[PDB]
């Protein structure tokens, strides 16, 4: 009779018919990643095609059901997530052209080539090539040469195609009643129906700008510190008034500055917090790492693992006996089969990665008692922040000392704390302005606020105004510069990392405050507690059943995106940066150039 | 995967205590009449398990 019962019946039937297909696709992908053959990839492709066809058919069948007369919030959300048109709004010819463009761009970005002259070939790959070239070099000419050559080789083949790509993206966005593609991306955070906790699409930009306004002082202090260190290191390649060079950031795109910590370490004469020797001396293996991780998670309050997690996961690299990709991914088959695919070895980085994977598995198992359309994170930033907060909390030396890695006799000097804060800021705070600039440029180029003939003109000036990085050589309009990254060249969201970064500090502050702990945040412990674990479990089990605006206050208390936890965390580092940069100049000018 | 087991998922009425029926009539939620196949508001009662 009513439409609600029909909608619920159709949704239950869709879930019951799609759970098996999702499990089969996950099993095929696991068999492919664990055994590189032809039958495995063939079965994986067949399962993916069948899943895509089934999803398209179910979406076409669900589009007949209206969305206004739905009084249930969960049913409305599931219908909105199921009736997604996607690329079906365009014609068949336009769709196949866009698919061919995506495929050729992916192949071009994956192949990679250098082909240096004066040599026979000198044509290396991307990761064993430019990455180690610009990450393990101490010269000014070779890095600039490699950066310019790579950017030119990318532009001369991606400039005529990027225009058609963005045109097709704008057409697909406008065909789905969206004003632009950036609005289509921001619509994931939009919540309707529930009054009192709504969140408009335009409020996200205002919140990001308000957070960036308060992040600006910390970024300016970090830029001044990096400029001072570069002037102390290179006295003829950086000015106290200009911006930082482009090829001296330790990365092809300047996103992560992890390679800069080895050259800008203040107390390099002091030892680090590496516990690799303590692990290799006490006869540690890959199994004991996961055992200690499970002990930590069960002491926090998380339940135990399943009987299939320890008999199906590949915790040991087989080696040359069989091909297997060693890439840490938390696979969720959907039917209680949770397993981690990672070649974990004896390494502190591997320890933190295993902790992150176990946190992801726990987050996935939190909302396991939900329909298929609800067994997923609320947004594209919480699913990774929940896993990263466990790694950020487990990185404290007191936790490793209590477990048994670090010896009890250990000093608590502030030099190691300052070094750790600087290392975290170079990999966390260094990417936020670049992420914001890239996201703003993509939004303004997909909306229409940037002229077509001024893409690079706007890019190279936003790289100097927002970011404190200046290019060492001017580039014309024929070089497709902004599309040199991986996310932009493969249609992947980039603001998700910014949201995850802004939410992980809030989650850490909430978990530290709920554990009845006081004092500094950089050494706050979360284990051996009963209130923080329960407060986290009460929020992780929500999933897509509740809006993120209402779910955020259940673990923290705030109803909006705030940045004050980040300031409270970096205050011990912010004061040190102020004390060290008191005699030096702070800020950068867009007039000076290293030309 | 085992798919030899089936179960009833939707029907017009519930089951009484200690009642067993092998009727496999198609469920009709909406006012549209069902001719024997699925469609908008027509569904199959039996579903294979996994």
């Amino acid at each position: 009779s009513t439409i609600e019962e029909q909608a619920k019946t159709f949704l239950d039937k869709f879930n019951h018919e799609a759970e098996d297909l999702f499990y089969q696709s996950s099993l095929a992908s696991w068999n492919y990643n664990t055994n590189i053959t032809e039958e495995n990839v063939q079965n994986m492709n067949n399962a993916g095609d069948k899943w895509s066809a089934f999803l398209k058919e179910q979406s076409t069948l669900a589009q007949m059901y209206p969305l206004q007369e739905i009084q249930n919030l969960t049913v409305k959300l599931q219908l909105q997530a199921l009736q997604q048109n996607g690329s079906s709004v365009l014609s068949e010819d336009k769709s196949k052209r866009l698919n061919t463009i995506l495929n050729t761009m992916s192949t071009i970005y994956s192949t990679g080539k250098v082909c240096n002259p004066d040599n026979p070939q000198e044509c290396l790959l991307l990761e064993p090539g430019l990455n180690e070239i610009m990450a393990n070099s101490l010269d000014y000419n070779e890095r600039l040469w490699a950066w310019e050559s790579w950017r030119s080789e990318v532009g001369k083949q991606l400039r005529p195609l990027y225009e058609e790509y963005v045109v097709l993206k704008n057409e697909m966005a406008r065909a789905n009643h969206y004003e632009d593609y950036g609005d289509y991306w921001r619509g994931d955070y939009e919540v309707n129906g529930v009054d009192g906790y709504d969140y408009s699409r335009g409020q996200l930009i205002e919140d990001v700008e308000h957070t960036f306004e308060e992040i600006k002082p910390l970024y300016e202090h970090l830029h001044a510190y990096v400029r001072a260190k570069l002037m102390n290191a290179y006295p003829s390649y950086i000015s106290p008034i200009g911006c930082l060079p482009a090829h001296l950031l330790g990365d092809m795109w300047g996103r992560f500055w992890t390679n800069l910590y080895s050259l800008t370490v203040p107390f390099g004469q002091k030892p680090n917090i590496d516990v690799t020797d303590a692990m290799v001396d006490q006869a540690w293996d890959a199994q004991r790492i996961f055992k200690e991780a499970e002990k930590f998670f069960v002491s926090v309050g998380l339940p135990n693992m399943t009987q299939g997690f320890w008999e199906n996961s590949m915790l040991t690299d087989p080696g040359n006996v069989q091909k297997a990709v060693c890439h840490p991914t938390a696979w969720d088959l959907g039917k209680g089969d949770f397993r981690i695919l990672m070649c974990t070895k004896v390494t502190m980085d591997d320890f933190l990665t295993a902790h992150h994977e176990m946190g992801h598995i726990q987050y996935d198992m939190a909302y396991a008692a939900q329909p298929f359309l609800l067994r997923n994170g609320a947004n594209e930033g919480f699913h990774e922040a929940v896993g990263e907060i466990m790694s950020l909390s487990a990185a404290t030396p007191k936790h490793l000392k209590s477990i048994g890695l670090l010896s009890p006799d250990f000093q608590e000097d502030n030099e190691t704390e300052i070094n750790f804060l600087l290392k975290q800021a170079l990999t966390i705070v260094g990417t936020l302005p670049f992420t914001y600039m890239l996201e703003k440029w993509r939004w303004m180029v997909f909306k229409g606020e940037i002229p077509k003939d001024q893409w690079m003109k706007k890019w190279w000036e936003m790289k100097r105004e927002i970011v404190g990085v200046v290019e060492p050589v001017p580039h014309d309009e024929t070089y497709c510069d902004p599309a040199s990254l991986f996310h932009v060249s493969n249609d992947y969201s980039f603001i998700r990392y910014y949201t995850r970064t802004l939410y992980q500090f809030q989650f850490q502050e909430a978990l530290c405050q709920a554990a009845k702990h006081e004092g500094p945040l950089h050494k706050c412990d979360i284990s051996n507690s009963t209130e923080a674990g329960q407060k986290l479990f009460n929020m992780l089990r929500l999933g897509k059943s509740e809006p993120w605006t209402l779910a955020l206050e259940n673990v923290v208390g705030a109803k909006n995106m705030n940045v004050r936890p980040l300031l409270n965390y970096f205050e011990p580092l912010f004061t040190w940066l102020k004390d060290q940069n008191k005699n030096s100049f702070v800020g950068w000018s867009t007039d000076w150039s290293p030309y | 995967g085992n798919y030899n087991y089936l179960y009833r998922l939707f029907r017009k009425s519930n089951l009484k205590p200690f009642e067993r029926d092998i009727s496999t009539e198609i469920y009709q939620a909406g006012s549209t009449p069902c001719n024997g196949v699925e469609g908008f508001n027509c569904y199959f009662p039996l579903q294979s398990y996994g």
